[PDB]
């Protein structure tokens, strides 16, 4: 499902016949990935390598991790 | 003499790519894009096909779900 | 940008066909300011092209309207081209078939002057104004019959 927002495009169809092949789909950006592959280059902390979504959070994020953030640059600009 | 194992595999006309693919990436047979990773660019056993005009994506999930 | 639109074409037939038809009517827009729009007609006829067929998706579906509306661009300059040459009867058909008041109004300026009455007669009642209409009818035309049609308003 091609996910360019709200506009109306049809979802694209695929099919697997060689199922030793391991194969994903990241969700935030619809690339297909190895997912062995996918999910060792999760690991640089930063999600997918290209879109960078994280699962197991909604699109909205908890953007108070922000202001903590300029909390925490405000507390090492005051350590000294 | 190109080794065959560092050759590209094309599974819709399941015949191997030795020539340099044209624009698009497409298979040098059969014109069918290569369904690549993203991370090594590996052509992953994936054929593309669309739906016939009196199937729709809704419907299409529908009987994918019925059957 | 060279307005060789011919070389454009030439090449054109090989390396884009579908870009063909489009060139040649802004071929015939520059013509329009010349007068030398006499050859403007074959450009017209071949704008030309067959529905895409596909998936009844909206991408097959908002084409149609883009590529419709030219058609009918088209085949507007090709009446309005039609006049001087001397074939409104072709024209007549595309003119009373279509909806527009300014094109239709356009078009009824100049079949006077080929003394081609009667097509005129038929736009100006159809051109929005019935006053200059009888004043062409009463000064040039001098066609009572279908004025009197016109007495009341
Ligand atoms: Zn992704
Ligand atoms: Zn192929």
């Amino acid at each position: 499902r091609p996910r360019y927002g709200t506009l109306p495009v049809p979802n694209r169809y695929y099919r697997l016949m060689r199922s030793d092949v391991s194969v994903c789909l990241c969700n935030g950006c619809q690339h297909f990935f190895i997912a062995e592959d996918y999910e060792a280059e999760c690991m640089r902390g930063s999600g997918c390598p290209l879109c960078r979504y994280r699962p197991g959070k909604q699109v909205s994020r908890s953007m108070k991790q922000i202001l903590f953030d300029m909390e925490t640059a405000a507390a090492a600009s005051k350590t000294s | 003499k190109d080794r065959d194992e560092l050759l590209d595999r094309c599974f819709r006309c399941n015949q191997l790519i030795a020539q340099l693919p044209m624009a698009g990436d497409r298979c040098p047979n059969c014109f069918h894009p290569c369904v690549r990773s993203f991370v090594n660019f590996e052509c992953l056993p994936l054929v593309e096909f669309v739906l016939a005009d009196e199937l729709t994506d809704e419907e299409a999930e529908r009987i994918i779900v019925s059957g | 940008d060279m307005m060789q639109w011919e070389r454009a074409l030439t090449l054109a037939e090989q390396l884009a066909p579908e870009e063909v038809p489009i060139i040649s009517r802004d071929y015939a827009q520059h013509l329009e300011y010349r007068g030398v729009y006499a050859k403007a007609l074959e450009m017209y006829q071949k704008g030309l092209r067959q529905l895409p067929t596909g998936h009844a998706s909206t991408e097959l579906s908002v084409t149609v309207q883009e590529v419709e509306r030219h058609n009918e661009q088209c085949r507007q300059g090709a009446a309005r081209s039609q006049i001087r040459i001397g074939n409104i009867a072709d024209a007549m058909k595309t003119v009373k078939e279509s909806s527009e008041v300014s094109f239709v109004k356009e078009c009824a300026k100049l079949c006077e002057e080929n003394q081609k009455h009667e097509e005129a007669a038929q736009l100006y009642e159809k051109a929005g104004d019935i006053e200059r209409a009888a004043t062409i009818y009463i000064e040039r035309c001098k066609n009572l019959k279908a004025a009197e049609r016109l007495l009341p308003f």
